């Protein structure tokens, strides 16, 4: 999940472009 | 780094569709 | 025409503005409504947009982060009923993050039948503290409306506009203060007298019919109902749908053919684009409920002779099954909706795990293939399966496809099962022990092969039987080949048997575990040419008493010269191990 | 590892900080 | 690796790739008895390729081996299905850069 | 995002020793 992916975590200025909608 | 409310705007940040 | 125009479908509107007039003829969303993320919207975008003609959403509405939006009294003048069916984390209407929402205004709004309400983080947001929530929603206490302008001393909620003040917005009481119940500077709360429950009223007070919901043109009348609180049949509201229509969707009457429709074959998306709806106790819906199953030529759901068929849709449309592992994967499966891939090197009581695991399939959609699967010496562990439909089909249009399995001797038994092959072709390469035979046999029952098998052949039969209550000695026919030279072995099978029901390529010998006892018997020596029947025999030993023993002989596989030939089998003989003498039955009971 | 919390990952300006010596 | 034509070149069906972790030399496809059941070799299937006419017809067989533990030697050899088997080859997956070692040891 | 020589770079902004 994005919640998992940036907040309880950490995420790649990458990994939050790709699903931009 | 990377939280909350700001994912929205960081995401816009980023999109900017 | 209660909703005079169009059923829509839910919708998840983003970025832009553009595909929200797909809403324009909308009286029903059947489905949620979300608008969401646009951040270069302005109240300019706003202005001159409306959708008066939507009355209702069966589930849930929710705006998140939708800029320049200070109102949505223009927008949804006329939204009058949330239903709440489907829900949004328990939530049938959700307001989250609208910078710019000055007021709700959703002044035609008076029931939301199931779900609270969830309104956050709206900076500038007012005249929530004048809507009396009570005669919207039956339990407030789950509604959460926090972190809004309203939170802090900023408001100047105004209701009265016309007189100011003299007989305007009714008023009623938060605990012990009395509050004039209002959406907007111009715009009143609806509140009806008690005795119109959830059904509404006109503005004369007067209270419409008891099959109404929030509000009605006409008093008294179920064909003048702006919503209805049970279903909606040809511009009336009824308790529940005549005959000969179905309750859909928890609010409307459809009939057969429209359920039927809905039905018919979505051909891919099963994953969330399809359900292929079904009858029901009067009620068309996705699926059928537990314990049910759909006969297939009325949509009707009937009770599951014994448990319920079983459709295992497949990952991308294939399974390779090369373990047991895999194969328990589709454990209880009926019914396969893609294509197998067998792949089995090696295991261990394999016929027996596979016929435990896939023993029930009926019916595979796709192809089958069997490729280098050198465990395998038979097919019969699918013991169900009748169909193969190659609704989907290997490369070179196969479906049924079978390569390099250098044990394969049977594929089904043809004297009993029967399999259907409805389209494409079959491919059979490097199958050495699988005689044409019974790939022709395969052919016509379902409307580089067998090179190292001699298949059956010669009749080898039995000279001389001999039973002792532990014992059977055995003689049989001596095999010689053309070439009488070298004959070396014979091979004796016995198992304890039943009646009848007994064959050599039984629950898969394989490597291991056995359903076979089997005895190599040497190859006799011939004593001249007049009278050289030293014929081959066995003695069984390690017999029960009083049991019947399937029994038969082979002859060693021979790569003959020339017109290539093992020889011969005999016929499988059932030989009863002696029993009792009546005598001594009588005996032992006679005699204490 | 420094090298499997920032390279082969990505790693939090805070994690980054911790044992700066 | 190379492409395998028979003399009838015609109907050319099936590749075989071996890898197993191994140390140093004492590596034998006839190891350990792979018979049926449990296997002293990883196995993998390789469908026979598309020959895409006759001049520059090398569209060589090939295989992409994942699931492996880095820097690990892998004994590693083709056999065509039953012609020609390549020979064994070691392949050692990568290791660490010798920079990569020193940051994660000059920093905690 | 952090990598290579860049890691050094970006602890030392961090660091300031
Ligand atoms: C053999 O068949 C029996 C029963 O089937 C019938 O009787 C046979 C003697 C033979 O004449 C068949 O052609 C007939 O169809 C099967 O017996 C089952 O055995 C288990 C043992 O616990 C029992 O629980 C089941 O109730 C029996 N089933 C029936 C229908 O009676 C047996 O499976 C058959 N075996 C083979 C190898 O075919
Ligand atoms: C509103 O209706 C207009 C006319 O077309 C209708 O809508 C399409 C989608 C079909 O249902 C067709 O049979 C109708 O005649 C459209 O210009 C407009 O897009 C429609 N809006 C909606 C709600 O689809």
């Amino acid at each position: 999940g994005i919640v998992e992916q940036c907040c309880a975590s950490v995420c790649s200025l990458y990994q939050l472009e790709n699903y931009c909608n | 780094h990377l939280c909350g409310s700001h994912l929205v705007e960081a995401l816009y940040l980023v999109c900017g569709e | 025409h209660l909703y005079p125009g169009e059923v829509c479908p839910g919708m998840d509107i983003r970025n832009n503005l553009t595909r929200l007039h797909e809403l324009e003829n909308c009286s029903v969303i059947e489905g949620h409504l979300q608008i969401l993320l646009m951040f270069k919207t302005r109240p300019e975008d706003f202005r001159d947009l409306s959708f008066p003609k939507l009355i209702m959403i069966t589930d849930y509405l929710l705006l998140f982060r939708v800029y320049g939006l200070e109102s949505l009294k223009d927008l949804f003048p006329n939204l009058t009923v949330i239903r709440g069916s489907r829900l949004f984390f328990n939530y049938a209407l959700v307001i989250f993050e609208m910078v710019h929402l000055k007021e709700l205004g959703l002044y035609n709004l008076m029931n939301i039948t199931r779900g609270s309400v969830r309104i956050e983080k709206n900076n500038e947001l007012c005249y929530l503290a004048t809507i009396d929530w009570s005669r919207i929603l039956d339990s407030v206490e789950d509604n959460h409306i926090v972190l809004n302008k309203d939170d802090n001393e900023e408001c100047g909620d105004i209701c009265p506009g016309t007189a100011k003040g003299k007989t305007n917005c009714p008023a009623t009481v938060i605990n012990g203060q009395f509050v004039e119940r209002c959406w907007t500077h111009s715009h009143c709360q609806k509140v009806c007298p008690t005795i119109c429950k959830s059904h509404g009223c006109t503005a004369e007070g007067l209270c419409c019919h008891s099959e109404c919901l929030g509000n009605c043109s006409q008093p008294d009348d179920p064909t003048k109902c702006v919503a209805c609180r049970n279903f909606y049949l040809d511009g009336r509201c009824v308790e529940t749908c005549p005959p000969p229509y179905y309750h859909f969707q928890d609010w409307r009457c459809v009939n057969f053919s429209f359920c039927q429709d809905l039905h018919h074959k979505c051909k891919n998306s099963r994953r969330q684009g399809c359900h292929q709806y079904v009858i029901h106790n009067n009620k068309c819906i996705p699926e059928c409920p537990s314990g049910y199953t759909m006969n297939s030529s009325n949509l009707l759901c009937t009770p599951c002779l014994g448990p319920c068929p079983k459709v295992c849709h497949l990952l991308e449309g294939e399974k390779t099954i090369d373990s047991v592992t895999s194969a328990q994967e589709l454990r209880g499966c009926t019914v396969i909706n893609g294509s197998l891939i067998i792949n089995i090197r090696g295991g261990n009581n394999l016929a027996a795990e596979l016929e435990a695991n896939l023993g029930l399939i009926e019916e595979i959609s796709g192809y089958l293939k069997i490729r280098r699967s050198y465990a395998l010496v038979s097919l019969s562990f699918f013991r169900k399966l009748r169909l193969i439909r190659g609704e989907t089909l290997e490369i070179g249009n196969y479906s049924f496809y079978a390569l390099d399995n250098q044990n394969l001797r049977q594929l089904w038994d043809w004297s009993k099962h029967n399999l259907t092959i409805t389209q494409g072709k079959l491919f059979f390469h490097y199958n050495p022990k699988l005689c044409l035979s019974e790939i022709h046999k395969m052919e016509e029952v379902s409307g580089t092969n067998g090179d190292q098998a001699s298949c059956e052949n010669e009749l080898l039969k039995f000279s001389y039987i001999r039973t002792s209550f532990d014992k059977i000695l055995l003689r049989w026919e001596p095999y010689w080949p053309p070439d009488f030279r070298d004959l070396l072995g014979f091979m004796l099978f016995y198992k304890e048997a039943p009646y009848q029901n007994v064959t050599e390529f039984d629950g898969q010998d394989a490597c291991g575990s056995n359903s076979w006892t089997v005895v190599d018997i040497d190859p006799p020596l011939r004593s001249n040419d007049p009278k050289s029947q030293n014929h081959p025999g066995w003695l069984m030993r390690g017999l029960k008493p009083w049991t019947q023993y399937a029994i038969f002989v082979k002859t060693l596989v021979t790569f003959s010269d020339e017109r290539r030939t093992y020889g011969a089998k005999s016929d499988i003989i059932y030989v009863q191990t002696d029993a009792t003498t009546f005598e001594d039955y009588l005996h032992n009971v006679v005699f204490v």
